[PDB]
């Protein structure tokens, strides 16, 4: 790109169409006929693939444009196919139209009136009028032609009137309106049309049957012969023809059938193949689906690949040569056919020769276009479809992503001496990376030196570009020539054709340049920031400051970073003002800081700001200049101002806190007042002694008067000192403060070091006594817990025989062992907590601030009190996969321990610490738990790569419009306002921090300068309206949401927030008004209200902001933190995939939250839970006794011994009457069907086949590579995209769219309803048993009845409410009395109005909610459910992101997912092509005759147009004075 | 409005859009047991006049279809008796802004 | 102390204007061949993210 070379013409839109044979023949540079590519000697053969007419090749000049290999663009040629071939991409379509048409009248077999109905509806849809297309179906009058033709007339009349009426207004243009919903309605109709077309068997126009066409994998069609019923139908309908006047089918026959059909049905196909009206008035011809010629791409794109010495033949030329051989052969076959004929009869051979000729050329054509449609050759050569989809595809690998010029890569090394906004560039990169600097009067001096210096001396220049366009390399030249060229830089251009231009100097990268620093994976835009170049001498690595470590998520463990050097001022301005580091202090995910100091600096600050830290005049002034240098522009007063000492007499001394006051006093502007903040510390007051207030961080008029500074102040932590400075003075000042503090603490750590040792790990003799005494009670705990779970009174001995038998029962069951493990763990962990609470810190020998191990954990520099307690007290209970230590079949946890040992140590409880050492048993158990974590990191298929990739491709275009609404790339509205308030998340932080804003009133009033705004805005319109809405809101406070007033809607809906002071969110309004009421405090309550109103105005999201990408990045990047497994419901990435990626109607864990009333008690609710929970026959049965006796007939006496009547009635809410009905109606019918099936299965297969083989029971080096071997490959590879879905995601994508009289009457009635039972007696009085006799034939012989009965019992349902399995009663969630269901059925819960509040019944299943309560309810379920996924992992994501995602999923009024299916309803075919199935979406685009409006980010990248987001959301025009 | 008990004949269901400009709406009494607009997750949906729609399409310079969609067979759309083209105003409570006015076009 | 055998700065490269592939006319792959650094889909997404259209261009 050259600024001296502007372009006057631009591509506005791309039109998809098919090349006609006549068109190709005219544009062709040469007809290719020869299969050979080279003549003898080495010259290209005339009529071959290397012909010079196709472009310059082999140091020969082109025979078309005459230019050489460099300047020749190459020329297209053509192959004349001797017979027409089916185009592989459009075969499926021509096949649909072939099967849908009549072979006699040559019309579609569907009735003309029905076809016209589709043509009408599709014509009205060319224009944006869906309502009218449906209103056409209302037009209604075996039916006479005079009547049907009147219906076609009335329908055409409505179509012509509806178009003209909408055309009169601004409803539709002459070019027609086209939206995604319009596209959805078109796609639905074109589908329905083809479905109705294919369904008809007998032609509705002329009642004659057509012979059905069948197809194979390859492009080849056959004609199945008609049946005798249909042949006689042709005969009887043969006379009416006169009055008006399996076998393979050739390509010509199919083309000739479709030729007439496309002529006769031209009216409907005109709208079937045109997305918008056909203004070109082109005829829809069948020959578009056929290929009579093949275009030969230029030699330029078919050059032979050279690898070292060997020159390899181009794969396309190979496939093209094959087409040429077959073509010459058919030309001979047709020539021999032309010769002879009188003699015929046996014409079965001439057709057989023809079929071979046709199928052979077709295969060669197929092999060239799409290889996966060609016959197997004894890996095939890739086709042009394969070339566009090699791996990720041409669109993904070479359009959406590209290898770039003026870029470097290197291992990053830490550096606290460079600015937080800078990058340490090695001199190696500085002498290679150059910028095209145009020479002018203001920079002639600077560039003359660079030219003299040359390409090896920094700051130099590698090249000089003259105004004529030529380049002069300074590489080979000596100081003498360079001196001469420098004195020729500002010479006036003699040529009038270049007088406008000036010379350019390709100068070395200087210390004033911008660079784009990138650390892969780029999960969020903060991982790609703009840094200020700082060339550091004698360097071989990229130097980076510690404040950048967070945003890049880069650790200096041998990490690599990419440096990009943008080559123009517009790209410079962007990297310095938009993507620059300082403007990325707060992440848009939660609006929290991602910039701050990390380790030494935090430990240095706790020491420097400590009361004990005093400094002399000499020391104090040194620390100031050490971090603040006026020459480097660090000061704001041009003279270092210094505070007076805190101690005057005897010796003049400065406090540590005074250095922090002085640093702010010299970096913050003099015009603005000092910062006022009352914050807190991580270090509690107790550590600093009696009566200290050192936890309270106090800043009064920019002076640190109380409290030390932690990770909580100058780390990446919200509402700290740096963040408070960022809000009051801006991002540039906060950056200066970070770099200044960063230097100060580095210099302070150099003069006053910080160390950690054994002394920091020791407990005092007193503290160690406490440790041994608390751990002495832990020996009893092991047996105590073992005696509790086992249920044994008086606490039985450890060697008790009954206890050891009871512990064995526990060992064999996974659930029983779980109860034992959880009880013993909670008890031993309580002993751990006691040891830690007593010994730390009141028992440590060395104490804070001197105990550095303790200090680092409290400061937040590194480590926690948990790590500290493992070092100084005990490791605790070693937990393995939520439980204790694994135990062997012998009951032993190790060969050292006793079988079924009731000791804490045996279970994995480590009393030992890392200071004193750990015993071998404890060592092995620690090894288990330690490895357990690394095993989880190896077995974690869940990746956030594809999840983010799916969101970003569908949301890329979504941005903020100049009308404040959230609009997609194509102008379709997604949201009316960002989060309903239009606030930028990177601004919404101190907007509720009213006390802060009040303490800094005059500072913020000077920041948000209103004097230059009062003339541009309205101060009353919105403020008056805000009162009217507040009035009606207070009137219906107690009233429900459905009964609330709809008179006045929010103030933001009626007044523009950037133009009207007061048009604020009702949430902000309520919060602000509540502050002024609850706090009565020279600032008035009315002037403060205006300042906060103005703060909201200045906190608005900028029009152009890519809220789409930001949202997907805000959901993607933190979803990497939830890759770890569970410690019932689906969580993390799998649950997020169920929503965002698949929009599943069949959720893994469907639930319902039922809010119970207050009048329903805890006992009543539990009884209700039992009433809905699914009850199985298995659950009420205790024993089944089958007495198989063979007499006379196989007699089976089945006795059902159930649990006691009162037991199952109190545990399942099931009566004896309920049990009687299920056995007498369901169970016996299910048992009889199972026995009959088992008799058939016995007589069917007598045994397995002997000798006949049965089916078997069940990258290699890469799987054996360790983390240091595997991360090293990721350390060097520059990722193509967002990881890969090859895991569980690929398998999810694998889914295509003596008895009593009453008892005797009962038995007799059951005998009449069942074919095998003889007796049936049931306990009616007590309700404990059910006995029934089964009589089988003598031929039925042996059968396993117990196993047969067992299986049917656990299959028999006593009571079940549809789609619901179990209803449970959990602990009240945030005070709300609720019931959680393991199933979804709203209509069933609607009948339980006496127990459940039907207006509050929640459900996680989005699709189920949508079906019953509507799109807005489903939308609310999406924002709540996605929030539950993040809130569980304690991750805060702004609701503005979730609301946008939900609105995008519900844009169509349905529940669309971020995948191929949801995307189908999107305007940009280029965006679709760059996602997946490139050739498939391209085919759909061509068939629609679609116009790519180039309005999507993807489409613009494809055609090299500037993206319409941010800086591309407007145009820049120059004001010129002369008329 | 025709409130049916169990089911309607497929032949009888064809007689529903047979008499324009008069409209016929069918509802199952089991589905009317609980009001859906009374549910906490269902905001206040208000059908806009031909003039109110005309004004909204002007303020944002929108085309009918360029707006967020509500299905003609959507439970709330069936409740208010929405016709194709009719724009519905949705006053939804946000946990960021509070009362927020959004819109949807019934197609 | 033990010195690990690996020299981490083995993939250290810089390119201003080096060779390009005939078909795409884009910087060719290869550190030693004066090859180009790839700006993938994620970096494209990040440049769209900042609303920095000229950096993407
Ligand atoms: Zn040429
Ligand atoms: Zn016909």
């Amino acid at each position: 790109m050259d600024i001296s070379k502007p372009v006057g013409s631009e591509i506005t839109s791309v039109d998809f169409g098919i090349l006609t044979a006549k068109e190709i023949r005219n544009l062709s540079a040469k007809q290719i006929t020869n299969p050979t590519v080279l003549d003898n000697l080495g010259h290209p053969v005339s009529g071959g693939l290397y012909d010079l007419a196709l472009g310059a090749f082999l140091r020969n000049l082109c025979s078309t444009c005459g230019l050489d290999e460099k300047f020749c663009p190459g020329h297209q040629g053509h192959i004349e196919l001797p017979v027409p071939c089916y185009n592989p991409l459009f075969f499926n379509q021509l096949y649909i139209y072939l099967r849908a048409s009549c072979l006699f009248c040559h019309h579609f077999r569907l009735k003309s009136v029905e076809v016209h109905r589709y043509a009408c509806k599709l014509r009205l849809l060319q224009y944006g009028l869906i309502d009218e297309s449906y209103k056409l179906d209302e037009i209604t009058l075996d039916i006479s032609s005079t009547l049907l033709n009147e219906l076609k007339s009335k329908r055409s009349e409505y179509v012509d009137m509806a178009i003209a009426k909408a055309l009169s207004d601004g409803r539709t243009t002459e070019r027609g309106s086209f939206t995604a919903t319009v596209n959805d309605e078109r796609k639905k109709l074109v589908h329905e049309f083809h479905k109705k077309l294919l369904s008809r068997g007998k032609c509705d126009n002329c009642g004659m049957f057509s012979p059905k066409f069948r197809k194979d994998g390859f492009t080849k069609i056959f004609e199945t012969a008609l049946n005798e019923k249909q042949i006689t139908n042709n005969r009887v309908k043969g006379f009416i023809r006169q009055d008006m006047i399996s076998t393979y089918i050739l390509s010509t026959e199919v083309k000739n059938i479709l030729d007439t059909v496309f002529r006769k049905e031209q009216c409907v196909l005109q709208y079937v193949f045109h997305s918008r009206p056909n203004l070109s008035r082109k005829l829809v011809k069948a020959d578009s689906f056929f290929m009579d010629v093949l275009v030969v791409p230029p030699t330029r794109f078919r050059l032979p690949s050279k690898l070292g010495e060997e020159v390899h033949e181009n794969s396309q030329n190979q496939l093209l040569s094959k087409v040429l051989t077959t073509s010459l052969l058919i030309r001979d076959l047709n020539d021999d056919l032309s010769k002879l004929k009188v003699s015929l009869e046996d014409r079965r051979v001439i057709f057989s020769r023809l079929m071979n000729a046709f199928v052979t050329i077709q295969n060669d054509v197929n092999a060239f276009i799409d290889s996966t449609k060609a016959q197997g050759r004894t890996v095939p050569i890739p086709g042009v479809k394969q070339a566009l989809e090699k791996k990720e595809g041409l669109f993904r690998k070479h359009m959406m992503g590209k290898r770039v010029n003026y870029a470097a890569r290197s291992v990053i090394s830490p550096d606290p001496n460079i600015e937080t906004n800078e990058i340490g560039v090695p001199p190696v990169f500085a002498v290679k990376l150059t910028y095209p600097e145009p020479v002018t009067a203001y920079n002639i001096a600077e560039l003359r030196q660079a030219v003299i210096n040359g390409p090896d001396k920094w700051p130099g220049a590698t090249q000089i570009q003259n105004e004529d366009g030529s380049l002069v390399s300074l590489i080979g030249m000596s100081v003498e020539q360079r001196k001469a060229l420098a004195n020729q830089l500002l010479t006036p251009s003699s040529n009038v054709s270049t007088h406008t231009l000036n010379k350019k100097v390709y100068r070395h990268i200087k210390n004033r340049d911008v660079v784009l620093m990138n650390r892969q994976p780029t999960l969020h835009k903060a991982s790609m920031m703009g840094h200020k170049v700082r060339v550091l001498p004698n360097e071989k690595t990229l130097r980076l400051h510690y404040a950048n470590t967070g945003a890049y998520n880069a650790d200096f463990d041998g990490d690599e970073m990419n440096m990009h050097f943008p080559q123009n001022e517009n790209a410079r301005a962007e990297a310095l003002n938009l993507a620059n580091t300082d403007s990325q202090y707060l992440t848009p995910t939660s609006g929290s800081p991602v910039r701050g100091l990390i380790q030494d600096h935090i430990s240095a600050g706790v020491w420097l700001t400590s009361k004990d830290s005093f400094f002399t005049r000499e020391q104090y002034q040194q620390y100031i200049y050490g971090c603040i240098r006026p020459e480097d522009g660090h000061t704001t007063r041009s003279k270092i101002v210094t505070l007076p000492p805190t101690i005057f007499k005897p010796y003049p001394l400065w406090t540590g806190k005074q250095i922090i006051t002085t640093v702010l006093l010299n970096v913050t502007p003099p015009d603005m007042p000092g910062i006022n903040l009352i914050s807190k510390n991580k270090i509690k007051n107790e550590y600093w002694g009696k009566g200290s207030l050192e936890n309270e961080v106090l800043f009064k008029d920019g002076a640190l008067l109380c409290g030390i500074l932690d990770k909580s102040q100058y780390g990446a932590s919200k509402y700290g000192i740096v963040h408070s400075l960022h809000e009051v003075y801006g991002p540039e000042v906060a950056a200066k403060v970070l770099s200044v503090l960063g230097r100060l603490f580095t210099n302070y750590i150099t003069a006053t070091a910080f160390t950690c040792g054994m002394d920091d790990l020791r407990l005092t003799a007193e503290g160690n006594k406490w440790r041994t005494d608390i751990l002495k009670t832990s020996v009893d705990t092991g047996r105590e817990a073992a005696a509790e779970v086992t249920n044994l009174d008086k606490d039985t001995p450890a060697d008790d025989p009954e206890l050891l038998k009871r512990l064995q029962e526990i060992l064999r069951d996974n659930n029983k062992s779980g109860i034992l493990d959880a009880v013993t763990s909670s008890k031993v962990n309580a002993i751990t907590s006691q040891v830690v609470s007593k010994c730390v810190p009141d028992g440590t020998m060395k104490k804070f601030p001197c105990n550095s191990m303790q200090a680092m954990a409290l400061s937040g520099a590194k480590g926690s009190n948990v790590n500290v307690s493992q070092i100084m007290c005990l490791l605790g209970q070693q937990a393995l996969e939520g439980r204790r230590v694994p135990v062997m079949v012998s009951g032993k946890t190790l060969p050292s321990f006793k079988p079924y040992e009731t000791d804490a140590m045996a279970g994995g409880y480590v009393k030992g610490r890392f200071y004193s050492g750990i015993k071998p048993q404890e060592y092995y158990f620690h090894c288990m738990a330690g490895r357990e974590g690394l095993i989880d990191t190896a077995v974690k298929t869940s990746r956030s790569g594809y999840l983010q990739r799916c969101l970003t491709k569908q949301l890329e275009g979504v941005h903020v419009s100049y009308d404040n609404s959230i609009r997609d790339a194509d102008g379709t509205l997604v949201q009316f306002m960002y989060g309903g308030d239009a606030i930028d998340i990177t601004k919404e932080s101190h907007m509720t921090q009213f006390e802060f804003c009040l303490d800094n009133y005059y500072a913020l009033l000077k920041k948000y300068n209103p004097s230059a705004l009062i003339e541009h805005l309205d101060v009353e319109s919105a403020l008056k309206y805000s009162k009217k809405t507040l009035k009606y809101r207070k009137k219906h406070s107690k009233e429900p949401h459905y009964k609330q007033s709809v008179k006045y809607d929010p103030v933001l809906a009626k007044y523009n927030p950037a133009k009207y002071l007061g048009s604020v969110s009702e949430n902000f309004q309520d919060k602000l008004e509540s502050f002024l009421d609850k706090n009565s405090k020279g600032v008035n309550e009315k002037k403060f209200r205006a300042l906060m109103q103005l703060k909201y105005m200045r906190s608005l999201i900028n029009p152009g902001e890519a809220v789409g990408i930001i949202a997907s990045q805000s959901v993607g990047e933190p979803s990497t933190q939830m890759t770890l497994n569970t410690f019932n419901v689906t969580l993390g990435i799998p649950r997020l995939r169920e929503i965002v990626m698949t929009a599943s109607a069949a959720i893994k864990t469907p639930q319902m939250t039922l809010p119970i009333w207050n009048d329903v008690s805890d006992e009543q609710a539990d009884t209700f839970c039992k009433s809905i929970s699914k009850v199985l026959l298995s659950e009420v049965i205790d024993k089944v006794i089958v007495t198989e006796t063979t007499g006379t007939a196989r007699s089976y006496v089945i006795h059902m011994r159930f649990f006691d009547n009162n037991e199952y009635s109190e545990e399942y809410d099931v009566s004896k009457e309920e049990l009687q009905n299920v056995i007498s109606n369901q169970f016996i019918h299910l048992l009889e069907a199972a026995i009959v099936k088992e008799i058939k299965k016995q007589k069917r297969t007598t045994g397995p086949d002997i000798g006949v083989a049965v089916p078997r029971l069940q990258n290699s080096k890469r799987l054996e590579e360790d983390n240091d071997e595997e991360q090293s490959h990721k350390k060097t590879k520059q990722a193509v995209s967002y990881d890969e879905p090859d895991e569980d995601e690929i398998e999810t994508m694998r889914e295509a769219e003596n008895m009593n009289k009453v008892q005797r009457d009962r038995q007799s009635a059951i005998i009449s309803h069942h074919r095998f039972i003889t007796k049936y007696n049931f306990d009616d009085e007590s309700g404990k048993w059910c006995e029934f006799k089964l009589e089988l034939a003598a031929d039925t012989e042996k059968l396993l009845m117990v196993n047969i009965v067992e299986e049917i019992c656990r299959k028999s349902i006593i009571r079940q409410i549809p789609h619901i399995d179990r209803c449970v009663h959990p602990e009240p969630e945030n005070g709300k009395r609720v019931l959680v269901t393991e199933g979804v059925n709203f209509q069933a819960m609607w009948d339980q109005e006496a127990f459940i509040d039907v207006d509050g019944i929640t459900s996680n299943d989005v699709a189920a909610v949508l079906k019953t309560y509507g799109v807005e309810a489903a939308r609310n379920t999406i924002v709540n459910e996605i929030n539950n996924v993040f809130s569980r992992y304690a991750i805060s994501v702004s609701f503005r992101h979730l609301d946008l995602i939900a609105d995008m999923m519900t844009r169509q009024g349905t529940y669309l997912a971020f995948n191929r299916q949801g995307m189908e309803t999107s305007t940009s075919s280029f965006m679709k092509m760059s996602y997946e199935t490139t050739c498939q979406f391209l085919t759909k685009a061509v068939l629609d005759n679609e116009r790519e409006q180039l309005d999507s980010p993807s489409a613009r990248i494809v055609v090299g147009k500037l993206n319409n987001v941010g800086t591309g959301s407007f145009d820049v025009l120059a004001k010129v004075p002369n008329a | 409005i025709f409130v049916y008990q169990n089911n309607i004949t497929p032949s009888a269901m064809k007689l529903v859009p047979s008499i324009p400009p008069a409209t016929i709406e069918t509802f199952n009494e089991a589905a009317l047991v609980v009001n859906i607009t009374h549910h906490e997750l269902v905001p206040k949906h208000i059908r806009l006049s031909s003039d109110e729609k005309r004004e909204l399409l002007k303020r944002y310079r929108l085309k009918e279809s360029q707006l967020p969609r509500i299905q003609r067979a959507d439970p709330v759309a069936l409740y208010l008796g929405l016709k194709r083209g009719e724009v519905v105003k949705i006053i939804r409570k946000s946990e960021t802004s509070g009362r927020y006015a959004s819109y949807r076009i019934c197609m | 102390y033990q010195r690990l055998r690996h020299m981490v700065n083995d993939k250290f490269q810089v390119r201003s204007t080096g060779p390009v592939n005939s078909l795409t006319m884009q910087p060719v792959k290869g550190r030693k061949r004066h090859g180009g650094i790839r700006v993938g889909e994620m970096e494209r997404d990040a440049l769209i993210g900042h609303g920095t259209s000229f950096l993407l261009q």
